[PDB]
Formats: structure tokens, C-alpha cells, sequence
């Protein structure tokens, strides 16, 4: 009850819970996603207490079942983040993030004159873990960059 | 209705080693029988947004060959299109609007690929985007290969100049990789050297390859010797001059070549081979020019016809 | 013969509504059944002294689509001819020599009308002079209000943009006061505002016009909606941008359009549109840029053409 | 510690709750006035059934005070809500935004021939005219603007 | 020390109707008084990124009339900074360190106030910043029309041109609208007319204006009549031309003019004032392009020096 | 007379250890107390044949601040000497019957040695030639070190960015090998590293040298940092983009920084430096240009004057 961890908890009866958003990707992963933009009740926890995996964020969205793809998208960003489905007043469904095939919209190219900057196009990248790291390649001018280099940018 | 048939023939990568040996066997036909109004009616766009004579003038002669009509621009020296500020999206989406192909080169990478998007199904065929594809180049030179060689499958291929940045060599070891027991021989200065994603790739497929300094080290065994120019803004004036200056073909270089051993140079070639070695029976360098003729002719075929008899 | 033949389309103002009328009942033939080797041995001059890409790709295909040959030179890159001091009337005098019609599109006003005092009876087709007149424009807006609301008369039609300098703007409602009924709605920043003598030319003829300050007090009743490009250099960068930058259409606005309201926009549009509104149904700016094949090739065949069968 | 619920959460130990914003500005506010970059516990109820504007957003930062020019740099977007103080689980303070004289930082210049589109200056306007309809001029080119227009983009 | 030592010289705004007495005040002993060795050992930077001939040179020579030196630099289609990449606040930074003022004149608007912050207690002084400001204008405007007419209240000043985009009618109604009792004629095109905030501010302070149609209108009542050149670009050149039966000055036009009105235009003047009117009495613009090197020599004298007895 | 009373400056090589400290040491009292009417009567030519403003700026500056008067050019895209035809033997030939010293940045490597046997007894001082010298960047880096840690020896400095062709570096390396003790560490991208060359003298000499990979890898040990931009055109823009997580400076990066280190640029820095580092305590780059004045004050007043106290 109280080893604080809840407080009149925030028990959501139907909806996706976003939980062990590893602390500051839970803003990236609402602006990136465009999480906000729905009607429903979200609520939002930064830099939660979560003494067991240090300090975490947690993202609870009403009545919405973001999935399978959109689950897969994440990975880049918050790699462990565990959702959890709910159709009736708790877990129906805990889903891990897999690193998907594609990321599309969200990312950019880090080659200044591949054509994606200038146009009305969105951003896609073949996504190839090169274990060590994972190599992500541009759809547009086909050449091929560290994660990293392109998450910095 | 055969494979290539109203596709967008963007890079070597989207081409499989059947989808090569059926536009070179198609280039082949054309060379021996023309069918100089097989794309009778069709009119076609050539737009070079950056200049590229040589790869026009091919292109265009041989859209004339099959007896399509031209339209179209070469800019780099600023007719028209962008002012305003229209997007490349909205000009192919203009210009789709009634032409029957989209021949097109543009300099920054990838451009063709976003045409694509945007021409319905009108084929957009690259003719050079950036530093990243150039399909009809490879078509060009595999199919000189073909026909001096009679094989594309267990050459030892020599690639010598500036491997770092030639587009084309890039493209074209792609390309051999497709085929089986190919050996590569790289022989490029430090500073010019051939990419690692280029030797990880081959490694990856089991195929063998060295790197040389000399060209001498390996003429004896080489039936293609795949020259490139460097480029001296790519080094200082020093450093072009200073020993890195000998990727240089002479004739007298050329004494223990095998009988069948050619020299391809996709030009302008300004010194790196000399004046010389065009009298000898292994200069090929123009011949493979000619041959743009057929290969651009077999893909301008085979995505405007359904059925292609020949 | 058709009252076309061997014309000069120098202006809109030359065409009455039966001139109009026939042209666009031939597009629509030509759209239906080609006829691609009616002007064969028929050779144009497209000379554009002043670079137009849009407009010049268009006239040149469709010049192909019926046969025939084009030489000429987009200038505006400084392309010989006005050097020394050759007039346009010699230039005119020398061309008319050998082509069989002229079009043309040159950067100062009246410059397609003195052609004609020159050309012997090769027609001269004008694509642009200055800020005067620009017919085959305005015939392929005619031809897509046509065919996509089934008449030219009894219409709705706002005009929204920079109505002051647009010349299309001027010579379309030019051109529809010709036909009945026909109702205006002009949209404009005050410093864009429609010019006085089009304006009192409409009260002379009876016709109804009316200005608005917002797309959404009349999209309601509108069949077709034209837009126009504001060009920035007409104003002052802040003044585009305050206030007055709000002449763009994004699809939320088209909510209530009627069902067969149709968005019109002569290219390029940078952002007065914007993208989202391409996947409307309502979106025919570039269905309508297509349509400039067969108005600029009706035009050509009923010229060059004693009598037409179709 | 005490009794959240979520329809209308409840109580931090300290902090500023941002009540009664809009719908919508939330994420909007943390996004502009970077509220995020805080090792803090941040707690947030969007879209939230409650007080008369039907729907509302709510932002709890525990810890932190922020106040008088912070509070007043949310008025161009949220001039209905109100900025409670809080100490020791009791509403010490309840305030509410009043338009500024300077807006800095937040806003971008429509006059694209302005300087400080290219350089490491932070944007700043001079506000005028409550409520019947603010007028914005920016430091640097000394054009004065609409503010829905500079809002706009 | 003086109001105005080493303080920044950005905008008219920012002077109270005090300084700007101070400043004319000095012009004039400066004028009847000279010190040559007044700024003796300052570098003074002329920093031109836009280039103004008859601008940098009042400017250099007002530098060299008080002794001091200059380095600098007017960047037509040439010279390195600023470039692309170089920040405009990296150039200041680096020539801060170097001189003890920079004048500075740029195309984009608030350049001299981004300089401000970035050149230490360098103090900085605008020569025109895009179409915002031109203090030292308006400064050498004032002094001519306060040297002429004895006073600068209650004048009856006819301003006429193109208003809208005149920088330098903006700046001295501003100016003028410190002192008491001025009226204000406003004669344009009303393409071209007085922003509403010029006249939203005038009648804030109470002062009296209107708008008339001809100079001829109001030649009678005249003290300072003040021409601006009419942009060619923001005109169609048939409306350019079409304007009643001009507004432009001839000395028939001033038969009637007061004996102390006087012609002001900031320069140049193609075709808005003819050569006749030149040698009038009331011609003044040649008088008041000197003027500009006092008014620019006691700005000078005042921010680099601390007291100022002369 | 001064060792350096009449003597060229071409070259850092030519300088021994002790003239760049009779350089360093008169710099410091210049800077000290000014003496503004050394080189009264004196007129220096600023020949730029090559533009580079704030080179240029510096120098001018330089002379003003001594008293002398300036002839000179830059000669962007423009201004007739060398012409074609006119040799730039005969150029210094005329110019030297005119001037006191010619201060010149040419573009091809050794004009300033070819003018040196061309300007009869009159100095000529090297402000930049081709890839070769610019000995005036060495000074004032050199004073910049000195004054800020005390000595020109036993010093860790790190060099990072361009080393391949960056000229500032590789005087820097002779420059500071004349000193005892010295520790360097060469932060390059292996494309772009130090020549063999520097790297075999600093062997001879016996001094100390690493390569890294990345500033975080020194950042401890180190007194000076010095940037040099990196050249976008010699990098393919997809490998300047993938250099690890980069080799730019930002705050966070200098977390561990020794309390005296400093980071010089020669400028200007587009990306490799950011914002934030602008505002520590280490970044010296702007204080750095300033002393390059206190720097070319010392050069032109020992050339210039047989024996200065001070
Ligand atoms: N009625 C419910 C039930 C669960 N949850 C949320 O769903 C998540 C599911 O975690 P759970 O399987 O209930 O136990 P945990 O150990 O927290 O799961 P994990 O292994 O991811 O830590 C919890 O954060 C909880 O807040 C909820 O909001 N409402
Ligand atoms: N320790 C506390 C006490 C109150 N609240 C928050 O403080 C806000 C408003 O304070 P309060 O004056 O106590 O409730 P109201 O009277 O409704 O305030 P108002 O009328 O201004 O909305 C509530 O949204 C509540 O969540 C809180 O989070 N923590
Ligand atoms: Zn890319
Ligand atoms: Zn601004």
C-alpha cells in the first residue's frame, strides 16, 4: 500500500500503459510519436520514483490500443519500456518493443544533400542491427549511418 | 509481360542477376537487328537538372534509335524550374502529366527515387543522382564486359584511380558481386581508397579481393582493368603531382597483357591513361561508350513494351 | 476551311465565344481519339526569348503528339540572337523562312503582334508577351472549367490571389464574361486588388462580381476556385507576411465546398495551397496542367489545318 | 502523501500545479517553456473532465517555484488557468497569468528578412494592448505584428 | 559626460526630441567651427555590406574631417564576411576587438542591433539596416530643414512619393512628430501611401495631416516639400507611367511656392524632379547632401568624445 | 639595427627561436603602451590579391595604429593587376617605387617569395600564399599562448580538426618545435591527419606526439585547444556528417578541462565550436584576433625601424 510507490492510484479500466520509460525519453517518445494529439485522458509521469530500475517516466493513454508496429517504433529510443494493454481494470497484454524492420517519419537523414530535407516527403530508414550497433539506411540517398550519428542528427 | 516492364530502373541494388542478363541480352538483339520504331509515339523527357552532356547526348540518340520523341531541358545554367519555389514533387507531378517516361539526372542523391513518388506510372529512369546512383553507367560498362570477355562470372578485375569517390566503380562492384568467382584487385592511392562498406560487402559474400600499388603487380592476370580519373580538387596540387600521380596507363605498361585484357574508363579521361595506349587492341574505352548506345536502348525497350518480341 | 485557319493567337480578346467554343470542342476530340501524325512534315519554331520550362515542355509535346518536328531555343542564357542588333522583325523575317509556324514567348508586351507583321502567313502562336497576354493558358483553364463542370456559363467562380498583376487571372475573366450569367468573387489583399478597367468592363456587360476578404464567406456557393501565386518581391516581407498572408488554402477550408468544386492554380504554387490539399477530390490544378496538351494541341491542328475531320 | 484519483489528481509534498489550461496548450507549455528539464517528479492529467471550459490540462512539478515573470510568460496561451503555490500539501499561493511587457525566447519573427532567423540571439517582442487585441513588435527589425499572426508562425 | 557618449546609434526611436537638438546643435558649430585633430589616433570601421556609394562616402569623409582613420569594406558581389557560416555576431565580435566604431550598413533589418550585443562597448552606428532605419538620414534632413526655416515646430512640411516604402519618410515624420505644431501633407499614390501606423501614431499626439493628390494642391502653403524617388519594380511600368498627369516636380509647378520653400530629396533623383528646378532658390537637395557630413561629423564627435566644448 | 630591421617575412622556417621571441616580447609592450606616430610618414601597400577581410581588416588596423597610411585592393572577381599578361614580377616591380612595405596574400604558393626578388630593398611581409605560409597567424597564436600560459614550452597542446590542410597548424607544429619540451596530441580524422612530414621533423627533434580519436580523450591533460574547421568540399558531405559522435567542442565537453586551458580557432568556426563554450572561461578565439593587431604592430615596427625602445 504504502512504501509510497502508488498513492490513490491512477487505475486506468481500458488503454495502454507506457511504463519504464527509461527518464527523459517519456517527453521524446510524446512529441516524436504525436502521443497528445487525441481527446482522451492521458496521463503522464517524469522522473518517477522506481528505485528497483532508478528513476523512470510512464505514459497512461485512455482507451487507445497502440500497436504491433507502433509498439515495434519505440525501440530505438526506450529499448526496455514494457506496454501493457488493459481491457477491464488490469493487464491484458505486456508487449516488449522488437526492433522494428523500417522506422518511418520520425528521424532524419543525416546526409545534407539527400533530397528528404527540401521535400514533402517523409523520412524512412532500413533498420539493420550490426551487432556491436545498428546501421540505418536512408531510403532516399541509400547511404548508410551509425544509430547514433543520425539520433544526434 | 517481362519483368522490367514499366519499372523505375533507380539503382543496381533493386536489380537482380536476372533482371541484368535479360536487359544484356536484350542489348544484344538491338545491336544486331534494330527496331528503330518500336517506341514509335512515345514521347519521352530528358531532364538533366544538372548539366551531363555525354550521358544526353546517349541517352537521347538512343530514345531517337527506337523512334521516340524528345522534350526536355539541360539547366545548370538556370532555365526556369525552381524559381517560384516549386518542389521537385510538384514539377514531376507537372511533367508525368504527359510524357511516357522520365529520363532524369539531378545533383543531390536520391531525387529519382522521390520522382517515383510522384509520377504515377510514368517510369522514371536515373541517368545520375549525387553521388549515389548511376544504373545505366553499370548497365553500359557489364555489358562491354559481356561482350569482349563472354562471361560476367569469374573475371579478375582490376579497379585502379580514385575508388573513394567514383560513383561509378562503386556501382559496378555491386553489380559483379552478383556474379560468381569474381576477384577484385583495388589499386588506388591512401587517400582514394575503395570504402569499407564496398570490402565489408564483399567479404561478407565470400568473394576475394587485394589491394596492390602497382598496376604491374597484377597485369598478368587481369581481364578487365576498370580505370578511373582522380579528381586533383579531391587532393592539393602537391599531393596529386607527389608520388600518388602514377595511376597512369602507358602502353608500355600494357606488354604482358593477357591477349583478351581491355581498358574501360567511363571518361572524361584527361591523363591517366595515355595518348599511346589507344592504338593498342586493348584500348576499349570508346567501344564501351558506344555501347551506352544498346544497354540505354534494351531498358527504354523492355519498360515501355509489354511483350517484347524479338 | 475552319474559321481558324492560318490564324494568329495573339489575344483573347481576338477570340469570340464561337472561336472558343470550336477550340474546345477539339481538344476534347483529340483528348478522345489522337492523331498523332496530322501535322507530320509540319516543322515549329518554339522560340521562348524569355525562359519558360512549364509552358515550353507542354507547346513541344503536344507539337510531338501530332507529328510534327520542333527547332528552336529557350534564351534567358544568352543564346546568340539579339546580338549585334537584329530586331525582332529581322529575327521574325529570317525564321518565318522555314518553319511552318511560330510560338513564342518574349519579355516585352506586343511583341507576339509585331511577329505577325513579319511572319508572311506562317501563324504565330503567342505563349507570353510581357505582362499583356498568355491564350493557351487561358484556353486549358477554359477547357478544365468545361469538361469538369459541364459548361461555361452560369458559373461561380472565385478568383483569389494577387488579382492586380496575375495576368491569367485578367485574361480568365476576360474570356468567361464572354459567356452568360457567370458570377465573380475576388478575393485579394488590398494592395493586389483587381484593376479598375476589368472591373467597369464587367459593369458594362451586366455581369455580377462581388470581393470578399475570406475564401469561407463563399465557399459554399463555388464551382471553381482559381488561385494565384502572391509573389513576395510585390510586397514587402513583412507586409506578405502580416495579415495579408492568409490567401492559402489548407483542405479543412473545403468542408462545406460543393461537391464539384474544383481548385484551379496555372503553377508554380509555392505555398498558397498547401499539400494536403492534393488528396482532396477537389484538387485539379495538375489535371489541369495536363489539359494543356489538348488545348495547345487543338490549337495547332485547327491552324495548320484547312479542314479538320474528326 | 494522500489520495490521488485521476479525474482530478491530487496532492504533491510542495510544488506548482498549472491548473485550468486550456486543452491542447498543456503539452504546448511544457514543450515551449522546456518544464521538462528537471530531475523532478512531474506529474500531468491532460485532456481532464472538470472545471468550465469541460475538458481541461494540468501540470504538477513537484519541487520547484517557479513564478511572477514565469507565470506571466504563459498568459499569450493559457491566461484562464491558475499557478497554485503549494507547501506542506496547502495551496500557500494561487496566482494567474497577466500579460508581460517582454515575451522572450518563445516566439518567432514572420519577417523573414529579420536578422534573427540566422543567429545567436534569442528572439523578443514588445507586447501592447489587453485583451481587445495584442500587438507584438520584435526587438531587432522593429516590425510590429498581430499576435495571432506571429502565433500562427 | 555628453547624453550621447558611447551610446549606439540604431534607430531614430530611441533619440528623445533633446538629443536630437544636441546633435544639431553640434553640426552647426562643427560646420562654423572646424577641429580637424578631434578624433586624432581612433580607427573608425566602415563596415558596408551593402553597398551605398554617396552613403559610405559622407560617411568616411565626416571620419577624415575630424582626423581620424578608417578600414572597412563594401561588399558588392565580393568580399569574404559574413560569407555564409560566418555569423554576422562572429564578424562583429572579431572587429571589436580591433577598432574604437563601426559603422555599418546591412540588407537585413536589426543587423546594427544584433551588432549592439555582440560589440562589447564598441558603440555602433546604423547606416541602414534592410528597410527599418537610417538615423544619420533623417539626422542631415533635420538639419537642413532647421538651418533653412530657423525652427523645426510648426512647419508646414508636404511629404510626397513612395510613401509606403520611403525608410526615410517613415523615420522623419517620426522625428518630426517630437516637435510642436507640424502639419503634415501627404501627397502619394495611393498604391504607394503612408502606412496606418504612421498615421495611427500622428493622431495619438494630436498632430494634423492629410493626404492630397497633386503637389499642386498644396504648393501654396508650403514650407518643406520633400520628393522620394518612385520605385520602378513595385509598379507595373503602364501604371508607372499612367499616374494623372504625374507627380513629379518641374519649376512652372512652384510659380507659387512660398520664397523660403524649399526641395528636399534624400537622392537620387532620376525623373521625379527635373534639371530646371535645379537652379531654382528652392532646389536644396545638393545642400543637403553636405549637410550630411556635419550632421554625420557631430554624431562622431559626441559618441567618441566625452565632453564637447566648441 | 633589430635583427629583423629591414628583412622579409616569408616564411616561419626562416625565423629562429629567438626572433619569435623579440616578436612576442615588442608585441607585449606595444600592447602596453601604445606609440601611435611610429611609422608617421610611412605608406604601407595592402596587396590582397586573395580576399580575406579579416586578415585584411587586422593588418590595416595594424598600420593605422602606427601612424602609417594604407594604398592597396582586394581582388575579388575584379581589379586589374596580374591581369593575364601583367607578371607579378612587374606588379611588385611598379608597386615597390611607390611604397615604404607590401603586406600581400596571394593565392599561389611563393608569390611572396617571388616578390621578395622583385621589390628591390622595400619588405614584403606574407600575408597568406596558396597552401604554403602565413606567418603572421603563427605570431599572434603564438602570443596567444605565451600570454595566456605563461611560456612557449613544456606545453601540452592538443591540435584538432583539418591537420591534414590546415596551413595554421603546420606552422604552429614548426613554430612551437623551436621551443623545449613541448607535448602534442593530433585529433584528426585518419582522411585528413598530419603529413608525414611534420611528424618525421618532430622525430628528429625528439619530441613527444600521440594521435587520438577524440578531444574526451585528452581533455585532462590539456593547455591549449586548437580547432580548425573542417573543410566541407574535401569530404563527401555523408562521411564529414559520420564522424563518430563528432569532433565539435561543446560545454558539457569541457567539464574536465584544466583551469588555465584554452581553446584557440584562427576562425572562422561555423559548427565545430558551439555557442555555449563561448561563454566559459577557456574560449579565447575573439581575444585571440585582438592580439593578432599587438602581433602585426611588433612585425611592421621592427621591419620598419632600425632600433625601437619601448
Ligand atoms: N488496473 C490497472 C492495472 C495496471 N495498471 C498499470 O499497468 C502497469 C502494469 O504493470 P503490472 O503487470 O500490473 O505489474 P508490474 O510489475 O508493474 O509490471 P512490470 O514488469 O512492467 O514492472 C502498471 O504500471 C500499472 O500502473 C493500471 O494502470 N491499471
Ligand atoms: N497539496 C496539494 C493540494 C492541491 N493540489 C492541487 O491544487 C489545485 C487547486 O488548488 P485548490 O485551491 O486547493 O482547489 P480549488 O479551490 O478548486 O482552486 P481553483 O478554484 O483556483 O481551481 C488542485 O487542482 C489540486 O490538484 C495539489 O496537487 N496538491
Ligand atoms: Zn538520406
Ligand atoms: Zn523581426
Amino acid at each position: 500500500m504504502t512504501h509510497d510507490n502508488k498513492l490513490q492510484v491512477e487505475a486506468i479500466k481500458r488503454g495502454t500503459v507506457i511504463d519504464h520509460i527509461p527518464a527523459q525519453i517519456g517527453f521524446k517518445l510524446l512529441s516524436l510519436f504525436k502521443l497528445t494529439e487525441t481527446d482522451q485522458r492521458i496521463t503522464i509521469g517524469l522522473n518517477l520514483p522506481s528505485g528497483e530500475m532508478g528513476r523512470k517516466d510512464l505514459i497512461k493513454i485512455e482507451n487507445t490500443f497502440l500497436s504491433e508496429d507502433q509498439v515495434d517504433q519505440l525501440a530505438l529510443y526506450a529499448p526496455q519500456a514494457t506496454v501493457n494493454r488493459i481491457d477491464n481494470y488490469e493487464v491484458v497484454g505486456k508487449s516488449r518493443p522488437s526492433l522494428p524492420e523500417r522506422i518511418d517519419n520520425v528521424l532524419v537523414c543525416p546526409n545534407s544533400n539527400c533530397i528528404s530535407h527540401a521535400e514533402p516527403v517523409s523520412s524512412s530508414f532500413a533498420v539493420r542491427k550490426r551487432a556491436n550497433d545498428i546501421a540505418l539506411k536512408c531510403k532516399y540517398c541509400e547511404k548508410e549511418f551509425s544509430h547514433n550519428v543520425v539520433l544526434a542528427n | 509481360a517481362n519483368p522490367l516492364y514499366q519499372k523505375h530502373i533507380i539503382s543496381i541494388n533493386d536489380l537482380s542477376r536476372d533482371d541484368l542478363n535479360l536487359v544484356l541480352a536484350t542489348a544484344a538483339k538491338l545491336k544486331a537487328n534494330p527496331q528503330p520504331e518500336l517506341l514509335k509515339h512515345k514521347v519521352i523527357a530528358s531532364c538533366f537538372f544538372e548539366a551531363s552532356t555525354r550521358t544526353r547526348l546517349s541517352f537521347e540518340t538512343s530514345m531517337h534509335r527506337l523512334g521516340a520523341s524528345v522534350v526536355g531541358f539541360s539547366d545548370s545554367a538556370n532555365t526556369s524550374l525552381g524559381k517560384k519555389g516549386e518542389t521537385l514533387a510538384d514539377t514531376i507531378s507537372v511533367i508525368s502529366t504527359y510524357v511516357d517516361a522520365i529520363v532524369m539526372r539531378h545533383p543531390q542523391e536520391g531525387a529519382a527515387r522521390l520522382a517515383t513518388e510522384f509520377s504515377g506510372n510514368v517510369p522514371v529512369l536515373n541517368a545520375g543522382d549525387g553521388s549515389n546512383q548511376h544504373p545505366t553507367q553499370t548497365l553500359l560498362d557489364l555489358f562491354t564486359i559481356q561482350e569482349t570477355q563472354g562471361r560476367l562470372d569469374n573475371l579478375h578485375v582490376a579497379m585502379v584511380g580514385d575508388l573513394k569517390y567514383g560513383r561509378t566503380v562503386h556501382s559496378l562492384t555491386q553489380a559483379l558481386a552478383k556474379f560468381d568467382g569474381n576477384r577484385f584487385y583495388f589499386i588506388a592511392p591512401d587517400a582514394l581508397a575503395m570504402p569499407q562498406y564496398i570490402l565489408d560487402m564483399l567479404d561478407e559474400k565470400g568473394i576475394a579481393w587485394s589491394l596492390h600499388s602497382s598496376i604491374e603487380e597484377v597485369m598478368a592476370e587481369v581481364d578487365i582493368l576498370y580505370m578511373t580519373r582522380v579528381q586533383k580538387e579531391r587532393l592539393d596540387p602537391s599531393e596529386y603531382a607527389n608520388v600518388k600521380a602514377q595511376f597512369v596507363l602507358r602502353a608500355s605498361d600494357l606488354h604482358n597483357a593477357k591477349a583478351n585484357m581491355k581498358v574501360l574508363h567511363p571518361l572524361p579521361r584527361v591523363d591517366e591513361i595515355a595518348t599511346d595506349v589507344d592504338k593498342t587492341p586493348h584500348a576499349w574505352y570508346f567501344q564501351q561508350a558506344g555501347n551506352g548506345i544498346f544497354a540505354r536502348q534494351a531498358l527504354l525497350a523492355l519498360v515501355l513494351n509489354r511483350d517484347l518480341v524479338l
